[PDB]
RNA sequence: GAGAGUUUGAUCCUGGCUCAGGACGAACGCUGGCGGCGUGCCUAAUACAUGCAAGUCGAACGCUUCUUAAGAGGAGUGGCGGACGGGUGAGUAACACGUGGGUAACCUACCCAUCAGAGGGGGAUAACACUUGGAAACAGGUGCUAAUACCGCAUAACAGUUUAUGCCGCAUGGCAUAAGAGUGAAAGGCGCUGGUGUCGCUGAUGGAUGGACCCGCGGUGCAUUAGCUAGUUGGUGAGGUAACGGCUCACCAAGGCCACGAUGCAUAGCCGACCUGAGAGGGUGAUCGGCCACACUGGGACUGAGACACGGCCCAGACUCCUACGGGAGGCAGCAGUAGGGAAUCUUCGGCAAUGGACGAAAGUCUGACCGAGCAACGCCGCGUGAGUGAAGAAGGUUUUCGGAUCGUAAAACUCUGUUGUUAGAGAAGAACAAGGACGUUAGUAACUGAACGUCCCCUGACGGUAUCUAACCAGAAAGCCACGGCUAACUACGUGCCAGCAGCCGCGGUAAUACGUAGGUGGCAAGCGUUGUCCGGAUUUAUUGGGCGUAAAGCGAGCGCAGGCGGUUUCUUAAGUCUGAUGUGAAAGCCCCCGGCUCAACCGGGGAGGGUCAUUGGAAACU
C-alpha cells in the first residue's frame, strides 16, 4: 500500500527521521515519491518540520499513514483538514 | 597524427606490468586456473636454500631461497639480514621488492611471520627483520 | 517445511478444479467449432453455451477479461 | 598525541624564543646535539620551509595532520592572505587565547587548564584546547577554579597584554576585540615558505 | 598545470628507470592509553554440523482439552501474507544498465473517490470416530459434520463487441451518445435498537502505486577473428499472450546484418557515485541508494493480482544425512557460526523499546529487516601520556684537541592540576504512541451504538544504572616507529674488513665506512610508524587539450587506383551540423556554498548551487 511513513538517519544513538512517500513493499530505506517533511524527539519536546500541500495531496489521492505520523499529523493539524475536505 | 588517423585507430597507450607477477595471481584446485589477484604478500614452501654470486661491482654470498607458492609458481627470493632458520621443506612468507644485485630475485622474505625466526640481536631498524624488543 | 504445505495441498486442489473448469471451457467451445463444421441448427444454443462458459471462466480467476473478449470475438465471427 | 619533551631543545634547534623569554636561546644560541656548535654547513630551501612549518606546530604543540586540516581550511577563504589567515585561525586556539590573556605562563599550562576543565566559553565548560573561538566571545575561568594560586601568580605577573584583547582580573574573563592583527603576530615567521611547502 | 636524481672525461639533445604527493574493505612487522563516528571473505557462486530467520486471524468455520455456562490452550477447513524484506554478483557485451521518450498494443491484490448491487437454493469435505501401516513419520479405506470453502439458479451490463451519427487524431484509428445480439455477482461476521452502523463481499469507472513491452543515443579488448542468419528477413491467414509482434504454425517470396566492425573469442553486472588529476581524462564499482540477474546444477509448470518462487511443487543429475535397513529427508550467496582455501577480514550476543513490514476490529503474535551491544588501532576525528620554577649545568652515557662539549632544565628538588584512571553517590533524552477511561464537534441518521476529527487521564526502554554530572585520591598506570652519503630534513665513535651485510634510484663495503652492525646524538611522524601490493599524478612516457619521423625510434622500395577523408569563386534555397530563448527532467545520499546540533572536530541535519556531446518547441543562418 502507498504510505506516509518516516525513514532513520543520523548516527547511532542520535536518530532523525524523514518523513516520506513510499509504498509498503519498498524498504525501511529505499525507494520514495516525495519527501514532505521530517522531525525528530532529541529536543526537549518533539520538533517537526512540513509540508501541507503536498501531504495533503497524496492523503487525497489515496496515502495510508502510520501511527506516529498520524499523531504528528494530527499535532499540525493536516488530518483536520483533509477530514474537512472530505466533509 | 591526422584526427582521421586517431579515428581510425586510437591512441593506444604504452602497456604497462608489474615488478611482481607472481604476487598478482592465484590458484583454485577446483577449476586450476591463474585467478587474477593483487596479493601483497604470499606464503611458500622453501624448496632449496643457498647462496649466489653478486654481479661484477659487488662481491658476496648472497642467501637465496627457491620457494613454491600457494599459487604453484616456483619462486627465487632472498633472505635478508644476518642467520635464519630455514631448510627445504621450511614454511615461509614473501614480499615483494628486487634485490639489485642478482637479476632472478624479484623477492624478499619476511622475518618473524611464520617458521622464519626473527632476526638475533638486531636493535636497530627492528620492525624491518621482525625480532622484539630488549627489555 | 514453514507453513508452506498447507498451501501445496491447497493449490493441488485449486490446480485439480481450474484445470477441470477450463477442460470444460475448451469441450463446449471445440463442440461449437464442431457443430459449425457441420451446419446444424444448434449452432444457436451451443454459441450460448460458449459463451456462457468463457464468461463463467471469466468469472472464477481461470480467464483474464481480455482473453474472454477475444474468444467471445472469434466466436461471433465463426457464427455471424 | 602531546609532546612532553624539552622546550629550549625545539627552540634552539629553531634559532628563535617562543616563550619571548631569551633563556631557551640564552648562553647556547646554537642546535641540540655534539655537532651543535661547530661549523654548521649550508642548508636547503626545503630546510628553510620545514623550519618555518616546525616552529609554528612546535608553538602550539600541534600535529600533522591538524596543521595540514587548518592550512586547508585556510585555503578555502578568499578575503585575505593565505599565510595569515593561517596564523589568525592558529590564534584562535583556546591553547594560545589562554596565553595572550595572560591567565598561564606557557601554552603547556593553558592547554593544561583547558583540558583539565578549568575554563568556560560562554559559561560553558571545555576540555578540547584546539576548539576554535570566535570574535565575541568569553573566555573565562571556572569559578570554582578561580582559587588555585598558580592562576594568580600567572595572573598578577602579566605583562602589558596584546592590543587585541580585553580582559579584566577580578572577572578573570576576556575575549578578542579584533581579526586579530598580523603585524601584531610574531613577524620572525615567513608564511610564504609555508604555503610553498604545502603547495609542494 | 613546480620538479629532482641517473647514460658522459665533461656538454646539449633524444630516450627510458626511479623518487618527491594523494588513497586503500588492505596485509606483514614493531609498538600500543582512552573516547566518538564509520568499515570489516576482495580468495572457494567451495561444502554446510548446530541454533534462530514468515507468520497471522476464534470478530470466517466446526471439533478437541482445561475452566461453576466464562475465558485460555491444541490440532482442522478457509482467508491474507509467503513474489516484499534479507543475501550474493556467478551468468549476461544486451534496451541488462544510464539518460531522454513512447504504449491509439497493456496489467495492477492492498489504498483512495464514484455509480450500482448484495436474492433464493444445492451437494460435499476435512476435523472427528473406527479401520491397515508398523518403530513411526507416512499414507490409504468406511461413516458423520460447519463455514465468508465449493457448485450452479435469479437480475445488471456501467465491461467488451457490431451498426448508425457526431467530434478529433499521427495511418492502424481514439472519445461522446443511442441502438442491437449474447453472456455472466456475491458472504457473511460484530454491535445497536424489522431498521440498522462498522468490517468484509460482487460488477463498472477513475486515480494512485508498482509492473510489462518498444525506440533514439551512450558506455570493453582482439581483424594473429570477414563473413554471418535460415523461422533467419518480410508478407497473407490462423493461433497465442494482460498486450504488440515470428511470440508460434502453415503457406508465398528471398530476402536481411556488416568494414560506421556484423559473426566469433575473451572479459565484465550497469549506474548514482569513489580515488586521482590544472583540466581533458584515467582507474574502481567495497560500504549507502537505484535497475538487473541468481538461489546445489538444468528444465517445466501449478497456485496466485503478482513467481515460472532463497527458506514452494514435479522431474533429471550431482552431494550429503537419518534409518528399526522397510523407507525417508535435505540444499546458509538469510543472521551468527564450522571446515577448507587463503596474505586475511567479526559474536554460534540482547530486544522488538524504537523505525518499518505481514496478519488481525484491537490488544497483540511474528520479524537475525532493524535497533543496539561485542571483536579488530582497519580507517577518519579528538584528548592523553602532566605543567611552573629549577645550572655555565648533579652523577652516569657518548665524545674529547683530555681544556672541555653534548645528552641537559632534561633530571633531583619545591608549587600546582586531575583531562584521564581508581573509588563512592546522583542520574537524562531517545517515547511518538496505539489500545483502554473520559468528554466534545461533524455527516449519517426514524434513533441510539458506531465511523471520522479534536481535548484530557492512563501505561510502554534491549541499550542501561551506559551516556552524563558531582565529589576523594595518586604524577602517579599510560611512547614508540622509521630515517640520518645525494635525490631528502637530519653526524660522530667503536667493531667488521668486497666478508658480514645495506640498497626506492645513483651505488656503499678490499684495515681510518657520516651508506654494514652496535652505541650516543639528531631529524620526520606520533598511538601510531615503516614496509610490500594495487590506482592516479608527476609521465607532453600514446600528446584532442598536448609529441614526433634527414642523422636518435620511425617515410612502406615505387607507382595505378575502388571505398572513405578533404576540397576553388559565387546567386538562390534548405537547415543535417552549428549558435540561441523558454519548458521539462537529470531521484535521494555524496562533492561544493551558506546555515545550524553533537563540550569542538570527525560526524549529523536543513537549505541552496551545480551536473546532460539530454529531450520538445521556437528563431537565425555567417561557416561546413
Ligand atoms: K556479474
Ligand atoms: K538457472
Ligand atoms: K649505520
Ligand atoms: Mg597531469
Ligand atoms: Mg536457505
Ligand atoms: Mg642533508
Ligand atoms: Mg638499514
Ligand atoms: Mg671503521
Ligand atoms: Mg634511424
Ligand atoms: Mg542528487
Amino acid at each position: 500500500a502507498v504510505k506516509i511513513r518516516l525513514k532513520r538517519m543520523g548516527s547511532k544513538k542520535s536518530p532523525f527521521y524523514r518523513i516520506v512517500v513510499a509504498d509498503s513493499r519498498s524498504p525501511r530505506d529505499g525507494r520514495f515519491i516525495e519527501t514532505v517533511g521530517t522531525y525528530n524527539p532529541l529536543k526537549d519536546p518533539a520538533e517537526v518540520v512540513l509540508k501541507e500541500d503536498l501531504v495533503l495531496d497524496w492523503l487525497s489521492k489515496g496515502a495510508q499513514p502510520s501511527d506516529t505520523v498520524r499523531n504528528i499529523l494530527s499535532k499540525e493539524g493536516v488530518m483536520k483538514k483533509h477530514h474537512e475536505a472530505k466533509n | 597524427p591526422t584526427i582521421n588517423q586517431l579515428v581510425r585507430k586510437p591512441r593506444k597507450s604504452k602497456v604497462e606490468k608489474s615488478d611482481s607477477p607472481a604476487l598478482n595471481k592465484g590458484y583454485n584446485s577446483f577449476k586450476k586456473t591463474q585467478t587474477n589477484v593483487n596479493s601483497p604478500q604470499k606464503r611458500g614452501v622453501c624448496t632449496r636454500v643457498g647462496t649466489m654470486t653478486p654481479k661484477k661491482p659487488n662481491s658476496a654470498l648472497r642467501k637465496y631461497a627457491r620457494v613454491r607458492l600457494s599459487n604453484l609458481i616456483e619462486v627465487t627470493a632472498y633472505i635478508p639480514g644476518i642467520g635464519h632458520n630455514l631448510q627445504e621443506h621450511s614454511v615461509v612468507l614473501l614480499r615483494g621488492g628486487r634485490v639489485k644485485d642478482l637479476p632472478g630475485v624479484r623477492y624478499h622474505i619476511v622475518r618473524g611471520a611464520l617458521d622464519t625466526a626473527g632476526v638475533n640481536d638486531r636493535k636497530q631498524s627492528r620492525s624491518k627483520y621482525g625480532t622484539k624488543r630488549p627489555k | 517445511i514453514e507453513s508452506a504445505i498447507k498451501r501445496v495441498r491447497t493449490s493441488a486442489n485449486a490446480n485439480a478444479k481450474n484445470s477441470s473448469q477450463t477442460n470444460a471451457m475448451r469441450t463446449a467451445i471445440k463442440k461449437f467449432e464442431e457443430a459449425v463444421a457441420a451446419g446444424a441448427d444448434n449452432v444457436d444454443a451451443l454459441y450460448n453455451e460458449a459463451v456462457k462458459a468463457v464468461d463463467m471462466a471469466a468469472t472464477k480467476g481461470l480467464i483474464h477479461k481480455n482473453k474472454a473478449n477475444r474468444d467471445k470475438i472469434r466466436l461471433s465471427k465463426l457464427a455471424k | 598525541s602531546r609532546y612532553t619533551g624539552p622546550s629550549w631543545k625545539v627552540s634552539r634547534r629553531l634559532g628563535i624564543s617562543l616563550s619571548g623569554t631569551g633563556k631557551e636561546l640564552a648562553r647556547r644560541p646554537y642546535k641540540p646535539g655534539q655537532h651543535g656548535p661547530n661549523s654548521r654547513g649550508k642548508v636547503s630551501e626545503y630546510g628553510m620551509q620545514l623550519t618555518e612549518k616546525q616552529k609554528l606546530r612546535h608553538m602550539y604543540g600541534m600535529n600533522e595532520r591538524q596543521f595540514r586540516t587548518l592550512f586547508i581550511k585556510a585555503s578555502k577563504i578568499k578575503e585575505g592572505k593565505h599565510g595569515v589567515n593561517f596564523m589568525v585561525l592558529l590564534e584562535q586556539r583556546l591553547d594560545n587565547v589562554v596565553y595572550r590573556l595572560g591567565l598561564a605562563t606557557t601554552r603547556r599550562q593553558a592547554r593544561q587548564l583547558v583540558n583539565h576543565g578549568h575554563i568556560t566559553v560562554d559559561g560553558k565548560r571545555v576540555d578540547i584546547p584546539s576548539y576554535h573561538v570566535e570574535v565575541g566571545q568569553v573566555i573565562g575561568v571556572r569559578e570554582k577554579s578561580q582559587n588555585i594560586s598558580t592562576i594568580k601568580e600567572a595572573v598578577e605577573a602579566t605583562v602589558g597584554r596584546p592590543a587585541f584583547v580585553s580582559f579584566d582580573t577580578e572577572k578573570l574573563e576576556g575575549s578578542f576585540t579584533r581579526l586579530p592583527e598580523r603585524d601584531e603576530l610574531y613577524p620572525e615567521i615567513d608564511e610564504a615558505l609555508v604555503v610553498e611547502y604545502y603547495n609542494q
